């Protein structure tokens, strides 16, 4: 642990385990400074346990809520699906499950693998999307849904308020969403970075994004 | 012909009729010994023309009066026609069953 | 006697486009008839020896056309009774809209993630849709997921088509028939709606046709022999689904679809 | 259309050509397993052709397991009751109407369509039929929900929702016994096309019939009664009784008691006509089923149902869930601790 | 009223021969330009087995 960050230290942050390498960066809890009241960070975790350690080092920097993007590789480490779902809904306070790299399984097969962790399906999280209403989880924590990682992304950033943090896990560094068989370029930095600049006009135009749907001024 | 079909009345619902179904007598009369499922039932008199029109074949049907209508509803339900009767294989340029 | 059995059957049922292509393989693409100086048939028109053959087989050779945008068909949505306006429960008046008016139906599909409040018809545009949401996701990444949250035009009602729960209807259907039964001209008038909504959805479900097939995608071609009026109806929309394809617009697919119309039956 | 052009040969030919009762058996089974269309109207009214020739044709054992198998598929509920009743007489029986697991295993669908309406008194006597036969209950009637509930416990009213346990359900275990280490889980992810998501409803004509609670299923049949009763008062229940309403049975006149009496001196209707499946076929015991005042429902009523149910399944090799026990000394006879 | 007095007979044959398909195959045609399809099939009473008329 902390490899990457001391190199970058030495040739030459956020979170206590940080102190420990200023004491002895591309995707390593990188956070997104746009001028704005809540953090972003992007990182590369994708395993359990990884994401655990992630979510435990936000939560000692004392914000108000915690908005953690994560998805699941395709085809591949198919038992951590369930788990990571249900250390997202029990460590973060808001939950926006997407797709990390489908490859050639479906975004939605995968998605139902990591609904399964907490007791979902993708069907009830759609029947809920039809009475415009989705409920919170029996510890009181949101969980929202999207298989566009483009779409997530943004937002669970448009969700952010002052004094928030919003963890976009996964991909890290990475500049590739793998669909199918094509590595198209997509880097998690950009979208962050992008989001940031327009959310406030999207604010103004009286659109609520607070959650999961969004209230137009134009829908009742 | 005129004479041998009953309605299935608007209270009549089960998985067998729907209400509002236009059904021959002697089927009527023999489910009405078999099942107590609301088989509920009017007699109706049809006219000729109406009674062209409720037939089992869809190509007598589509040859005689409103063929727009009569194939765009067998075409939706994919309907069987079993030329059984003789304008139905004049159509088709067979021999007739009689 | 034992009957000399004689067992034969002919039906007529709703083609998918896939069939529609396996009649035709052959896609028309020029809106010429024949040429002014050779006087022969113009390459990839509507009399075309390489679709049709040479100049037998042009009595019963189809040809299609590539629709670029989907077209309802007029028996199913015009006349009345509808069976698309029965089938997905909405009044023709608010469905017709949909398909010659410049209206825009919100949330066409139930089976995939929405994250906007958006429901039902609306007669004007959104003012944020046009704007701030194509501007926030970028247009690349808006173009995938904005035919999920809000369409337009006859491929909306598709969508809603292909999207249907036919178990489902059977079963709102029959609830909502006998909680009108336990409660004078439009309760009996919605009880007929109600029960031929469900014998509509019991057939789709036995049969092999598919709800979604009363939308055209692919507009088979009468062979040429046939007709040696039809041409012109056929120009005319070959014409505009050519100029559709150019400019890829609204106005453009109501042309497409009126031509269709009166290709199909008009006086409708 | 096949086997019914031939039956049309021996319905409509000469006195040694005429249809037995295994001649109906085979058109009715051709019916029963059509590959597409509906077929049931078909079936109803071959039985009352059948019900028709009383006097020289008696139904067997396959006559009534054909057509349990046939209306449970359409989910004609009741009328597959009436006939189920009838098999229960013969020998053998419900191994008949089980065909050896065949056909999307008929005797699974009746188990199953009589736990979806909540008609659980007539569940029960189902399984004590199947006892006599010595036919364990099937996997496809034990089918488990989302939920984890079976049969044993689907009825009571929280509906599609779990029990307390005394602790958490771990979703990982489930997970990873239900396949989600090899891609071979069940996704319950909507797609588009004609094919139903819930395993529940193979087998099923028009998928299976919606959940009813045992509850909602009694308090249905007490409201029905009373219906009854108000249409009579308008004009004690007879349904049933061909007898006494042939005694009320003792230009066609305007009248209808004069009419009436036209129609049997004009030869057009005659009490020899009155008669019903159940007086020909010698169904003493439905008169015992009809005209009776519904019993209402009570939570002990339901208990009391759930824990002779739950013995039942248990004895004809049936392993009710830890969520079964919860939601109704036997628990930890399966090796449940909550 | 021709075809009706010949069936009044009964002469199936010479009905046949004053009718003869190219009436029928024309028929299917104009019928695919609505995007419906008219199949022919003869289900044989000796085997069961489905054939499909080249129409």
């Amino acid at each position: 642990n902390g490899k990457t960050t001391t190199t970058y230290l030495i040739k030459s942050l956020l979170g206590r385990h940080n102190i420990y390498n200023i004491l002895a960066v591309p995707g390593r809890c990188e956070l997104i400074d746009e001028e704005q009241a809540f953090g972003v960070i992007v990182d590369h975790a994708n395993t359990p346990d990884g994401l655990s350690r992630l979510l435990d080092s936000v939560r000692e920097l004392k914000p108000r809520r915690i908005i953690t993007v994560i998805g699941c590789a395709g085809e591949n480490e198919r038992g951590k699906r369930p788990v990571m779902t249900k250390i997202a809904t029990e460590k973060s306070d808001v939950t926006m499950l997407t797709s990390d790299n489908p490859g050639n399984e479906d975004p939605l097969d995968i998605l139902d693998d990591m609904l399964s962790g907490i007791g979902w399906t993708m069907q009830e999280y759609l029947k809920h999307g039809e009475h415009d209403y989705y409920p919170p989880l029996s510890n009181g924590h949101r969980l929202f849904l999207h298989d566009v990682r483009r779409v997530a992304v943004r937002c669970a950033v448009a969700m952010g308020e002052e004094g928030d943090m919003v963890v976009v896990a996964g991909k890290g560094h990475e500049s590739y969403q793998l669909e199918g068989d094509k590595k198209e370029f997509y880097d998690d930095r950009e979208e962050c970075r992008e989001a940031l600049q327009y959310v406030d006009e999207l604010h103004q135009a009286g659109i609520d994004t607070s959650e999961f749907p969004w209230r137009l001024p134009e829908s009742h | 012909q005129i004479t041998s079909k009953v309605l299935v009345s608007e209270e009549g619902m089960s998985n067998v009729f729907l209400p509002g179904e236009l059904i021959g007598l002697l089927r009527a009369e023999r489910t009405g010994r078999a099942l107590e499922e609301a088989i509920c039932y009017r007699a109706v008199l049809l006219g000729i023309t109406r009674a062209s029109l409720n037939t089992q074949s869809f190509i007598s049907e589509a040859s005689f009066q409103e063929t727009a209508r009569v194939l765009a509803k067998a075409a939706l339900r994919g309907r069987i026609d079993w030329l059984k009767g003789l304008k139905e294989n004049v159509v088709l340029g067979g021999v007739i069953p009689a | 006697m034992i009957d000399r059995y004689k067992h034969q059957q002919l039906r007529i049922g709703l083609v998918s486009p896939q069939q529609i292509s396996a009649w035709a393989t052959g896609e028309v693409t020029k809106p010429y008839t024949f040429h002014y100086k050779t006087n022969k048939p113009e390459k990839d028109g509507l009399f075309c020896e390489r679709i049709f053959g040479p100049i037998r087989i042009r009595r019963y050779q189809m040809g299609y056309i590539k629709l670029t945008c989907p077209v309802t068909h007029v028996w199913y949505l015009k006349r009345l009774p509808s069976y698309i306006a029965n089938l997905l429960d909405k009044p023709l008046k608010e469905l017709e809209g949909l398909v010659y008016c410049d209206f825009s139906f919100a949330r066409p599909i139930t089976k995939k993630p929405t994250f906007l409040r958006l429901r039902g018809s609306f007669e004007y545009e959104i003012q944020s849709w046009k704007y701030s949401i194509p501007l926030f996701f970028t247009t690349q990444g808006f173009e995938i997921f904005r035919n999920r949250e809000i369409s337009t035009g006859a491929g909306a009602i598709r969508e809603q088509l292909a999207d249907l729960d036919l178990r489902i209807i059977i079963e709102n259907s029959l609830v909502e028939w006998k909680q009108l039964g336990e409660e004078d001209r439009k309760i009996v008038r919605r009880k007929d709606f109600l029960v031929r909504r469900m014998e509509l959805a019991k057939h789709f479900i036995r049969t092999n046709i598919e709800p979604e097939w009363m939308v055209l995608c692919l507009l088979p071609v009468l062979p040429p022999e046939l007709r040696p009026d039809i041409n012109e109806l056929y120009r005319r929309v070959i014409y505009r689904n050519n100029t559709l394809t150019d400019l890829l617009v609204m106005c453009q697919e109501k042309l497409v679809q009126e031509a269709v119309d009166t290709l199909l039956d008009n006086g409708i | 259309e096949v086997a019914y052009a031939t039956f049309e040969n021996m319905e409509y030919g000469e006195d040694f050509m005429k249809p037995d009762t295994e001649t109906y058996n085979w058109v009715i089974q051709a019916y029963t397993r059509a590959d597409s269309y509906d077929r049931v109207q078909d079936v109803a009214e071959l039985l009352g052709m059948m019900v028709e020739d009383y006097k020289r044709v008696q139904p067997n054992v396959k006559t009534h397991a054909l057509l349990v198998e046939c209306f449970t598929k359409y989910c004609v509920v009741k009328e597959a009751i009436r006939h189920f009743r009838a098999l229960k007489n013969f020998e053998g029986g419900t191994k008949v109407l089980h065909n050896a697991g065949n056909f999307e295993d008929p005797l699974s669908l009746y188990l199953r369509a009589l736990c979806r309406e909540g008609r659980i008194v007539e569940l029960i006597d189902a399984l004590d039929a199947m006892r006599r036969d010595n036919q364990p209950i099937p996997p496809r009637a034990m089918i488990m929900s989302r939920k984890y509930r079976t049969l044993v416990s689907s009825w009571i009213e929280p509906l599609q929702e779990e029990a307390e346990l005394g602790y958490e359900i771990d979703y990982l275990a489930r997970y990873v016994e239900e396949g989600g280490l090899t891609g071979e889980r069940k996704r319950w992810v909507p797609r588009r096309g004609k094919t139903p998501l819930d395993p529940d409803a193979a087998g099923f004509i028009y998928s299976n019939p919606i959940e009813t609670s045992f509850k909602q299923r009694c308090l249905e049949d007490w409201k029905v009664h009373h219906r009854k009763l108000l249409r009579t008062l308008q004009s004690k229940l007879h349904e049933g009784d061909t007898e006494f309403w042939k005694r009320r049975f003792l230009w066609f006149p305007e009248e209808p008691f004069e009419a009436f009496k036209e129609m049997r001196e004009r030869k057009v209707f005659d009490v020899s006509d009155m008669y019903t499946i159940a007086d020909v076929w010698g169904w003493t015991w439905e008169k015992d089923f009809k005209n009776k005042t519904p019993r209402r429902w009570s939570q002990e009523w339901e208990v009391e149902l759930a824990i002779v149910l739950m013995a039942k399944v248990i004895e004809l090799g049936g392993v009710p869930t830890i969520g079964d026990c919860a939601v109704i000394q036997t628990t930890h006879s399966l090796g449940y601790a909550f | 009223m021709e075809v009706w007095a010949l069936e009044g007979f009964g002469v199936a044959h010479i009905l046949q021969e004053m009718l003869t398909p190219e009436s029928f195959r024309l028929l299917v045609r104009e019928l695919r330009s609505l995007a419906l399809e008219l199949n022919h099939f003869l289900v044989s009473e000796k085997n069961f087995q489905i054939n499909r008329k080249e129409v």
